[PDB]
């Protein structure tokens, strides 16, 4: 009643239209993310893409027309709380969910391959490497299911601070070896074959006392390039480190993001306050930042013809120039709301809106 | 008669099983944990200890029971006395 | 080199020779070397300092000084969710305080806490800030900038590992919530930090009292949306599987007591583990041995459990321990009322074994006399020997009368004076005096009584009363009365005692009620014209039986009360007659703090003559106003009185005396029976610094009263009087309170059902109890 | 309240305030002085001044207050006295709180705390400082509070001996015969002990204090 | 004479220590190395280290570590040890040097106590796995590597442990890493009983 | 008077005096454990309504560093033309000058009333104000050497105190005025 006085401040974009994007088509698959903070976004594959709610629902859907293929419920008694992020790879869909069941289901039949229990809920995405997926619970506990039926190989145990941030970090492959994030801001190695460690390094830079707001646990999945991988704990200190060991390369304060991406030889994301930014990988230089968006609850940026796409939570659908920013254009895509991150792949990008579901865009 | 009474207790109640461990011989320390803290002592000269369990239901016979113990003037025990009282009314 | 002397700059906290006994340079004597520097350590080690500044212009030690800011005053502006009552007594504990050193370090110190508390709250985009504005003299003025955010909202409650219940099943009961009902506003979706041990703890006893006891929770965790608005809650569980009681040992050093122990302990066999029945057991038995004297038990309980059958086993291990005798009985807080008014009302007698059951009855027995506010029991060991103990009990005095004494009216409309004391607790000594005298032209009225309640030391209770009435029509009447009482057990109390009154009226209205009492008496005077007079003297026995069981004396809030009381004529006075008098009210408690509270209030009354003679009419029943069905007006309900033809009679004026003609007085009939029920509630604009003064309720309340003498002729063609079906009703609400001057209550009560001349009013406010 | 101005005069006009008597104005001026120069020249001067005047008005907790806060922030002082003084005849004077002393009422079997207090105050008074004017006065309260608390006891003593519990009577009575020996009210309450003891059958013990009673019969 | 230049939480850091730091310690035969930035410029770094082994001595002394004097005599024999300077000798090196006796033993408590308490602070969260010293070992074996990782787990552990703890530590600038010395250096009315005065309607409400 | 007097009662004065009760022969009393005892002491001393409660004064504040001084019958003041600023400040209040020797830096002047809301008491005093230095500063010396009341000379150590401290306030409260 009277202490709705936040110090919230996130100025309506300014209105610079240049260019006419459109849209395609829209599925309505659902009550599907809603108010509910998950990681569940549409995944592409050989012209056929998957999307699913809350509900437990799952719709596959034909690309360019937009024609639902099949679909099942994956309920029974109680919605299922489907939780991991739709992640598709050879003849199966994986799934995750908050009731401790990931579900891999078979493609093109519809039916269910298998599920399995694991410990605790399953908010991170699955990621398929070697013949096993990973799933990175909201325990601090990493395991390792067979690519065949279930059968968990390894469960690497990690911690967890009593207060930490929703949406653990998808780990990454890269030669043998997986890379993991963690709730206390150390970023990890496994080998993924026995489960066990190779190099357990902290980035984060916390304070005491007042600390028990700030959290600092990284949640990105850490990207890796050549012989170096890069992180970001909440509250700041992105770290550029070998992958051989936590040998830190170079590090800078900024941190304080949830989601990034890098290629051409440059560095993109997002701060926590929604402050779009490029960085040089060289040295940690920045080429150039875009203040124009603050506390407006941005997404993750996806790039797509040389564009940054982002959303926010008004549903206005951003376009950044990569050469030093400006808007290109702004789209009422919907008035639901863009939480989850969009996907781009084969020169085309969806983003599934909290309730209006997957929305296809066109440039 | 007729106006209530409440039941009146006046001193700690010992029992024939706490009494028949006692034996002229023992000191201060050792009656004091058989039996219990003497609620009255003679506070003139000797040092004796009296255990008085006296109760009344009201309107019933005053049931009473003494036991009178005389220590020496060192911290030992020297007489015993019990008293199943009654002596008339 | 040498130093001659010193010269300092601040002498607010530390006098002229103060700093110089803890300086170790002793100047006045020897002193030299860098040492000087750890003369600065030195001064600077006591914390009465904020800067130092040493300095050698001459010979003497030129000491600037600049202490320390002693606080002006305490502000803070922004504060919506914490009161000042609470920042202001943090700070008391903090150190900080109007005219007390300031240090930085508490600055740091109040900031975290705050921050804290405001993120246990759910504030997590808070910070409070400290700023300090200087004043001349050296001192502060402390203002608290507090930026209050927005409240973070719960989302889920996962309750992720079960396999036996459902998750909503087991929510429901969390004190947290999950979705608020859209038809509730009373409840919100707040996170408070207790609220998550508590449910933790519920959910526990939730599976533990279902007969799963191999049971742990593995883990919580309390997540965070990067937009610090949504609070996840998530804890997981290990089933676990059910299981049965194999059977109860109970083993120690058990007192003589050891039979009733075990029948206690007696468990039918096939029952399921519940925790919450040991915890019954332990405290049962706790309990038991307490009532014998051993106040200071050791009761612990080992669930063996074998997973082959499922079967667990209880052991009880028992140790009595020593028995406990009163040293002595202390009071505390009784400024007014003496000490025997206090120890009397004890069922625990000084120097005998503490009977703990003892020490409570009697602490309920002086809550019970209605003169205290507060009693507080407390049962400390001695500092010395093992098996002692004092019991102090620790009372608040309550104000209990008040002497009024007030002219009225006059201005040519007559004087109205009026005096009286009203104390049941008379300076103290335990007496209850009631004196009470009104003088004005229209009438005069005089009362005295006295009443002694522990005449003898055993409860016998003995009370004397005198009063007269005589005014104009004439009405004489003045009587007195003795009585006295005596209880037949710890609750029950029987009173009996005798007394004669005496009455005298002339030129009575005519109206058939009075007249035919007269003729059941034996007078037959005229009726259409009223010149008459009448005597009479009553010699009368009474007697009354009371059972009390009440949790307080003011607005009580559990058990009931019963009180009968029943006059009857003796021979040999002018009139006979017999009156029988019943009340009840009964508290039940539904909140376990008892604090809801429904109340059932009933009374009932017959009344009638002996050997053919009617009772007299100025003694019948009435209803109305407060005490009773409120809102309709004071004793008016029941029989109308209905006059005979008016005749020369008495002094008739033009335009004044304008009374079988129906009229809309009312008398009085001889059998009424009225009853009420109550809800009782907390008022929603104040908090427990009033909350045990002020009463709010929601009445019903029903009442009727009739004349048991009926006339097939004269009441032909008039209403039924002694037809009792039917009945007046009313409903509102109530408003009560121990104010400054006693107790005071309000009402509103609109009408419900009424009948022909009722005249039912809305508004009411009453004094007395 | 009071508009700000520099303290001498203010000071001037609150003396001037406490010599006419009006106590319930002159502690705004002192409070407000306290207050305004916490630590200024005459601070002590104005700590006595609002001692005086809570005192004085009624209004006892808060010299109470007063009274501890000088007493610990000002251990050594040439005249500490007048405060210890000051604050046994605010105890003693808390102690009696009635409408009673209008009647007369023998004020002794109530609530003794207050009395207690007063006596420790004034005991550490007289043996303190017994060179000062106020120790006559304090000797004089110190044996009517000790008379006060021994018919207290009796006062219990004889509750206990009306209501039939002996074992009680017997150590109340030895309790104010060891602690109050040479006041009045123990030998009034000796033939209590006396009559204990006879009720209880134990007459070798009861003739001991009745020999007691009978060579100091006077 | 002298002056405070900074207050920490309850000890104090004054002139006479910066003086000694810097009159007695830049390039005046305290190593030479020829090497000096600008007297402002070091200043405040060397006020930062003043300011920090204070704060170390506080938080030692919050466990109330104590070291006795022969721990300071042997630290005295490996200063004679490793500037080839025996220690009478030594000991009059330093008392022409200006650090006499007294002063001499202080510093060598104190910075014995700050380097206990440091190394015990950081060792204590510090971990290593036993898995990449046989990668390292291939990458180059028998502990001849973990050395190595081990001291650069210290590096970086001890710096993160001061970065932290000087950011929140109570300092106020007064005013008015390190080389050092480089050898020497070791390791109605009313009334109030209830009274109401109010307004014929003139009756008295008093209250016992 | 209504002030300067003890809010109770004297109903205290009439307690009876405590007799140690005597032990019979051959049998001990109990032992006197009462931590309750009275020490004895002289009379000479006001009691009841004749004591008087009244804030011992004090010698108040004047320029900076000024160090006052108690003594039983006179005052002192160290202070930071000093002597001639207190002849002024004497003859601002017109107190006459009896005897004056500005050499010796001491004066001796006439009968000073001090009336305080109190009737009989219009207190006269004899008074010898004095300097002399001390150390490195001056000291201030106020001595009484008579009191009256209503004409009676008094010699009440507790009146001589106060009506100095009234004095040395006037000098200081007048020496401020400079």
């Amino acid at each position: 009643n009277s202490e709705e006085d936040v110090v919230k401040m996130s100025p309506l974009p300014t209105v610079e239209n240049q260019f006419t994007p459109t849209t395609a088509w829209s599925t309505s698959v659902g009550s599907g993310i809603g108010n509910f903070y998950s990681n569940l976004h549409p995944a592409l594959a050989d012209n056929v893409v998957y999307a699913a709610d809350r509900a437990g629902l799952v719709k596959a859907l034909n690309a360019d027309d937009g024609k639902e293929i099949w679909s099942v419920s994956l309920a029974s008694k109680e919605p299922a709380l489907l939780s991991g992020g739709v992640t598709v790879s050879g003849g199966h869909v994986y799934i995750g969910s908050e009731k401790a069941q990931v579900y891999a289901l078979n493609t093109s039949d519809g039916t269910v391959a298998w599920q399995t229990k694991v410990a605790g809920e399953a908010l991170s995405r699955p990621v398929v490497s070697d013949g096993l997926v990973l799933i990175h619970t909201s325990n601090g506990q990493l395991q390792a299911l067979n690519e065949a039926d279930g059968a968990v190989k390894w469960t690497v145990n990690l911690d967890m601070p009593s207060l930490s941030l929703r949406g653990e970090s998808a780990p990454t492959t890269a030669f043998g070896a997986a890379v993991v994030g963690g709730d206390n801001g150390r970023v990890s190695a496994v080998l993924m074959e026995q489960g066990q460690m190779i190099w357990q390094q902290r980035i984060s830079q916390a304070t005491g006392s007042t600390e028990i707001d700030r959290l600092s646990d990284v949640d990105t999945t850490p990207v890796v390039v050549n012989g170096v991988v890069f992180a970001l704990a909440y509250n700041g200190n992105l770290t550029a480190l070998d992958l051989r060991s936590g040998q830190i390369m170079w590090k800078r304060e900024l941190g304080s993001v949830n989601d990034f991406i890098v290629d051409g030889n440059r560095i993109y994301l997002v701060d926590q306050n929604d402050r779009v930014m490029a960085l040089t990988i060289d040295g940690g230089v920045t080429l150039w930042t875009q203040s124009d968006l603050l506390h407006r609850l941005l997404t993750s940026p996806v790039l797509y013809n040389g564009n940054l796409v982002v959303g926010d939570s008004e549903g206005y659908l951003h376009w950044i120039n990569v050469e030093d920013g400006r808007f290109v254009a702004q789209q009422k895509v919907d008035s639901s709301g863009f939480q989850t991150e969009p996907v781009a792949a084969d020169g085309k990008l969806l983003i599934q809106a909290k309730d209006g579901t997957v929305y296809s865009i066109t440039r | 008669r007729v106006v209530y009474r409440p039941d009146i207790n006046q001193g700690n109640y010992l029992t024939a099983n706490d009494v028949s461990k006692i034996r002229v011989g023992m000191t201060q320390q050792q009656v004091a944990y058989a039996l219990g803290t003497p609620l009255m002592s003679d506070p003139f000269g000797t040092n004796t200890w009296f255990y008085v369990f006296r109760q009344q239901p009201g309107h019933e016979g005053v049931t009473q029971q003494t036991l009178t113990l005389t220590f020496n003037s060192s911290g030992v025990l020297t007489n015993i006395d019990n008293k199943p009282a009654l002596s008339g009314n | 080199f040498v130093v001659k002397d010193i010269h300092f700059e601040g002498l607010q906290r530390v006098a002229v020779g103060a700093a110089l006994l803890s300086m170790p340079v002793r100047t006045g004597d020897t002193v030299n070397d860098e040492d000087i520097s750890n003369t600065i350590r030195a001064l600077f080690a006591t914390g009465n300092f904020e800067d130092v500044r040493v300095l050698r212009d001459g010979d003497t030690l030129l000491v600037q000084v600049k202490e320390r800011p002693t606080i002006a005053s305490i502000t803070f502006s922004g504060n919506k969710s914490v009161k000042d009552d609470m920042l202001k007594q943090n700070l008391e504990a903090s150190g900080v305080r109007v005219g007390e050193s300031l240090d930085r370090t508490t600055i740091a110190d109040i900031e975290k806490g705050l921050e804290d508390f405001y993120y246990s709250v759910g504030k997590y985009s808070a910070s409070v800030k400290a700023v300090v504005t200087p004043l001349p003299r050296n001192r502060v003025d402390l203002k608290l900038v507090f930026q209050e955010g927005v409240s973070a909202e719960i989302q889920q409650i996962n309750i992720v590992g079960n396999h036996a219940f459902t998750t909503d099943e087991l929510i429901s009961h969390f004190q947290l919530r999950d979705e608020v009902p859209w038809w509730n506003v009373v409840g919100d979706r707040k996170y408070q930090k207790q609220k998550l041990a508590g449910d933790l703890e519920t959910l526990r006893s939730y599976y533990l009292d279902r007969g799963y006891a191999r049971f742990n929770i593995d883990s919580t965790q309390v997540s965070l949306t990067p937009d610090k608005k949504g609070i996840y809650v998530t804890v997981n569980i290990t089933e676990g599987d059910q299981y049965k009681l194999s059977g109860v040992e109970v083993s120690g050093n058990l007192a003589g007591h050891s039979a009733e122990i075990e029948q206690l302990t007696k468990i039918e066999p096939g029952e399921l583990y519940n925790g919450t029945k040991v915890t019954k057991m332990e405290d049962d038995i706790k309990k038991l041995l307490g009532r014998y004297g051993y106040a200071y038990p050791r009761v612990q309980s080992m669930p063996e459990i074998n997973d082959a059958d499922k079967t667990v086993k209880l052991r009880v291990n028992v140790d009595a321990g020593n028995r406990f005798y009163v040293r002595k009985i202390r009071f505390e807080g009784n400024d007014t009322s003496k000490d025997a008014v206090l120890r009397r009302e004890m069922r625990q007698m000084e120097g005998a074994w503490l009977g703990s059951d003892l020490v409570d009855q009697g602490k309920e027995r002086l809550n019970r006399l209605g003169f205290f506010e507060t009693v507080d029991t407390d049962t400390q060991r001695v500092p010395g020997s093992p098996d002692q103990v004092d019991v102090v009990y620790k009372v608040k005095e309550r104000n209990t009368g008040c002497f009024n004494f007030g002219i009225g009216y006059g201005t040519e409309s007559g004087v109205s004076f009026q005096a009286g004391v009203q104390q049941d607790n008379w300076l103290g000594t335990g007496y209850a005096v009631g004196i009470n005298g009104t003088k004005n032209d229209y009438q005069t009225y005089a009362e005295l009584s006295v009443t002694n309640p522990y005449f003898t030391v055993d409860g016998v209770s003995l009370g004397g009363r005198l009063f007269y009435n005589d005014f104009q029509y004439t009405n004489k009447s003045y009587g007195t009365d003795v009585t006295l009482g005596f209880p037949i057990n710890e609750y029950n109390s029987l009173r009996a005692g005798l007394g004669y009154v005496h009455n005298s009226l002339s030129n009575m209205q005519p109206q058939v009620a009075m007249w035919r009492y007269l003729y059941s008496m034996g007078e037959h005077p005229s009726t259409s014209d009223q010149d008459n007079s009448f005597k009479t003297d009553d010699f009368t026995f009474n007697y009354g039986w009371t059972y009390n069981k009440l949790d307080r004396g003011y607005f009580p809030t559990d058990g009931s009360r019963v009180n009968l009381t029943g006059k009857v004529t003796i021979p040999g006075s002018d009139n006979e007659y017999y009156k029988v008098t019943l009340d009840t009210a009964t508290y039940v408690p539904i909140d376990d703090d008892h604090k809801w509270v429904v109340l059932g209030r009933t009374r009932w009354g017959y009344g009638d003559g002996l050997g053919g003679k009617e009772m007299p009419f100025y003694e019948n029943f009435y209803a109305g106003g407060s005490s009773t069905v409120r809102g309709f007006q004071s004793n008016t309900i029941g029989p109308k009185a209905v006059y005979f033809p008016h005749q020369a009679s008495n002094y008739d004026p033009d335009y004044d005396y304008e009374c079988l003609c129906k009229s809309d007085d009312a008398v009085g009939g001889n059998a009424m029976a009225v009853a009420s029920l109550e809800f009782i509630t907390p008022t929603p604009f104040i908090s427990d610094k009033y909350a045990n003064s002020v009463r709010t309720s929601f009445f019903w309340d029903m009442g009727t009263v009739w004349d048991t003498n009926w006339d097939s002729s004269q009441y032909s063609g008039y209403p039924d009087y002694s037809d009792p079906s039917n009945i007046r009703m009313s409903a509102g609400i109530a408003l009560q309170w121990m104010s400054p001057l006693g107790p005071l209550v309000f009402s509103y009560a609109q009408p419900f059902k009424k009948y022909d001349g009722d005249k039912a009013e809305q508004f009411q406010f009453n004094i007395g109890k | 309240e009071v508009p700000d101005n520099p303290p001498n005069e203010i000071y001037a006009t609150a003396q001037q305030k406490l010599q006419d008597g009006n106590w319930r104005q002159a502690i705004t001026q002192l409070e407000a002085l306290d207050n305004r120069y916490p630590f200024g020249p005459y601070s002590q001067q104005v700590q006595l001044d609002l001692i005086y005047a809570y005192y004085k008005n009624a209004d006892l907790p808060l010299a109470q207050a007063a009274i501890d806060r000088f007493i610990r922030l000002n251990p050594t002082h040439p005249n500490i006295d007048y405060v210890m003084y000051m604050r046994g005849l605010t105890n003693m004077a808390l102690d009696d709180s009635a409408l009673q002393g209008f009647f007369g009422v023998d004020r002794s079997d109530r609530d003794p705390q207050h009395a207690r207090a007063a006596f420790s105050d004034f005991s550490k008074l007289v043996r303190g400082y017994p060179n000062s004017q106020y120790t006559t006065d304090a000797t004089k309260r110190l044996v009517f509070l000790k008379d006060r608390l021994a018919k207290y006891e009796y006062s219990v003593a004889e509750y206990y001996t009306e209501r039939g519990a002996w074992v009680a009577v017997v150590n109340r009575v030895e309790g104010m015969l060891r602690d109050y020996p040479d006041t009045q009210a123990t030998r009034d309450a000796l033939p209590l002990m006396e009559n204990a003891y006879r009720q209880m059958q134990m007459n070798a013990q009861a003739e001991k204090v009745a020999k007691i009673i009978a060579a100091n019969s006077s | 004479v002298d002056c405070v230049a900074a207050v920490v939480n309850n000890g104090v850091v004054l002139e006479s220590d910066v003086d000694g730091l810097m009159q007695s310690v830049k390039l005046n035969a305290a190593q030479a190395r020829q090497q000096l930035p600008d007297d402002a410029t070091l200043r405040h770094q060397i006020m930062e280290r003043l300011i920090m082994d204070q704060i170390i001595l506080q938080m030692g002394q919050k466990m109330g570590v104590k070291i006795s004097d022969e721990q300071l005599d042997q630290a005295i024999a490996n200063i004679a040890k490793q500037n080839n300077m025996t220690l009478d000798q030594m000991r009059s090196r330093l008392a022409y040097d200006g650090l006499n006796y007294n002063t001499y033993r202080n510093q060598i408590r104190k910075e014995m106590i700050i380097s206990e308490v440091r190394n015990n602070e950081v060792r204590r969260r510090i971990t290593i796995l036993p898995q990449e010293v046989e990668s390292l070992a291939q990458q180059v074996q028998k502990d001849r590597a973990y050395r190595m990782l081990m001291n650069r787990k210290f590096s970086e552990e001890a710096a993160s442990w001061m970065q932290e703890q000087r950011a929140s530590a109570y300092v106020k600038i007064l005013s008015n890493x390190x080389x050092x010395x480089x050898x020497x250096x070791x390791x109605x009315x009313x009334x109030x009983x209830x009274x109401x005065x109010x307004x014929w309607i003139a009756g008295v409400g008093y209250c016992f | 008077r209504y002030k300067r007097q003890v809010s109770g009662d004297e109903a205290y004065l009439e307690a009876a005096p405590l007799a140690e009760l005597h032990a019979p022969a051959g049998m001990i009393l109990p032992v006197t454990s009462g931590d309750y005892a009275i020490p004895v002491t002289n009379g000479s001393g006001a009691v009841g309504k004749a004591l008087d409660i009244r804030p011992p004064a004090q010698p108040l504040a004047l320029v900076s560093g000024a160090r006052t001084q108690f003594t039983g019958d006179t005052a002192s003041l160290l202070v930071e033309t000093l002597w001639p600023q207190v002849v002024s400040v004497l003859q601002a209040k017109n107190y006459t000058i009896t005897q004056r020797d500005d050499a010796g830096q001491t004066l001796t002047t006439d009968w000073v009333q001090w009336n305080r809301l109190d009737e009989d008491e219009q207190y006269r005093g004899r008074y010898q104000i004095s300097v002399k230095p001390q150390g490195y500063q001056q000291a201030v010396t106020v001595k009484l050497l008579n009191l009256e009341q209503a004409g009676k000379p008094v010699a009440d150590a507790a009146s001589m105190q106060r009506y100095s401290t009234e004095m040395m306030n006037v000098i200081s409260a007048g020496l401020d005025k400079s």
